[PDB]
């Protein structure tokens, strides 16, 4: 349900 | 336009494709738990080291898109090094410290599940046991590692990151000297320091290498290795230029 | 502070496996693909129901509401009958790749459980029930439980309730017989379908002794008062 930049994304940001 | 004569031919369509477990007799109950905890786990050691990249001076302050880009360039290099250190301080003689509630043991690693990948794991916790690193040392090494690679197309925010890179290169100076004197310049431990972050490439390269290699081994997988998949999508260039302390 | 004091400030705690050796890795895999599977179907299912003719049309929240009262009801009467096209319904097949035979399930980790399963399974292939029939009866779980305090659109649902039942009916008639045992088979298969009641209250029971997060999420937001449970018989 979320790539690896996916999360990379999320985290840098908001999960 | 279109049509289906009776309801039920219609629940009938619209009914869904079966799903699967993603259930291999082949692999082993015990790999699986340990191959699925690891997943996991490395997945919320990327969410922690984000964050902790997200706290570091100076990089923080770096374009945003530079942040994204050096936390996928470093993530695995990052994550390995902390194992290396882990391990390095839970051990006295070769386990991988993975966590505090799975350390895994020198004959777990020799098994064939195991055995090519934790070569390269315990390659760097044995080298901080050889040079026997303090955290000063680490820490600062840890962030260097964050900012060791680079596109080659620039970084948005060049300058600032030349500066930043500097910085803690002369803040790994201040380890050295807070561990050595300086009474001596410490030369022979800075490049030593260095030399096994560039070695770092190395032990990425090679695990990457690895999961191309065992990612392409499943032929036919019930159980979709989409994890040992999407590290290819963020690590896969080619952009990537290795920072190297020596040539 | 000097660089490296903050630095050192900014390590994270170092995160644990959730990793636990008084769980047998033999139950670990098996509940730890059972709780992905299952996470993979109630979306399937989120999204099948969407796509059900007349659901569609009822309220936004309505569609909400009827799934979360409907989910489990709809994941057991889909496996019942996986189960029994796939083992003469006597292993439970979860999916192709997983099969839980009678030895696995008699265990005390998956006993009580398996038994509300493996009924479902074992009724439908005792009333030999058809796709046709099948599908009609689980579009009637999607709508088994209302809420006490009524649905937004109500009279809508009725109606559509009332056309599936109607089908059941055209799906009972298809295969053709007296019009006695048309009866009889009606009355079958509606206590079958009200008969997911228990076998959901049960399985939601067991399942609320996971918490005295996936399903955890859904789990709190669960915990039969306010949820009326529409019976065929009584
Ligand atoms: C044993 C073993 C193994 C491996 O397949 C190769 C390197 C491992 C990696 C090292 C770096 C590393 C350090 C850890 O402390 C646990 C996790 C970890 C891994 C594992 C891992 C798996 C998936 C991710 N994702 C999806 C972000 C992250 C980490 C497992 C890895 C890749
Ligand atoms: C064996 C067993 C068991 C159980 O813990 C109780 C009932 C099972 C449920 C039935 C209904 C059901 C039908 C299936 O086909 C597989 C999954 C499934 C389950 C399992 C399950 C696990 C997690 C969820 N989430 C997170 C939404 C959903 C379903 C396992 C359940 C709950």
């Amino acid at each position: 349900n979320l790539g690896l930049e996916d999360i990379i994304r999320k985290a840098l940001m908001g999960s | 336009h279109m049509l289906t004569p009776t309801l039920v031919s219609l629940l009938e369509v619209i009914e869904p494709e079966v799903l699967y477990a993603g259930y291999d007799s082949s692999v082993p109950d015990s790999t699986w738990r340990i191959m699925t905890t690891l997943n996991m786990l490395g997945g919320r050691q990327v969410i922690a080291a984000v964050k902790w990249a997200k706290a570091i001076p100076g990089f923080r302050n770096l374009h945003l898109d530079d942040q994204m880009t050096l936390l996928q360039y470093s993530w695995m290099s990052l994550m390995a090094f902390a194992l290396g250190w882990r391990s390095y301080r839970q051990s006295s003689a070769n386990l991988l410290c993975f966590a505090p509630d799975l350390i895994i043991n020198e004959q777990r690693m020799t098994l064939p599940d195991m055995y090519d990948q934790c070569k390269h794991m315990l390659y760097v916790s044995s080298e901080l046991h050889r040079l026997q690193v303090s955290y000063e040392e680490y820490l600062c090494m840890k962030t260097l590692l964050l900012l060791s690679s680079v596109p080659k197309d620039g970084l948005k925010s060049q300058a600032l990151f030349d500066a930043i890179r500097m910085t803690y290169i002369k803040e790994l100076g201040k380890a050295i000297v807070k561990r050595e004197g300086n009474s001596s310049q410490n030369s022979q431990r800075f490049y030593q320091l260095t030399k096994l972050l560039d070695s770092m490439h190395e032990v990425v390269e090679n695990l990457l290498n690895y999961c191309f290699q065992t990612f392409l081994d499943k032929t036919m997988s019930i159980e979709f290795p989409e994890m040992l998949a999407e590290i290819i999508t963020n690590q896969i260039p080619g952009n990537i230029k290795k920072l190297l302390f020596h040539q």
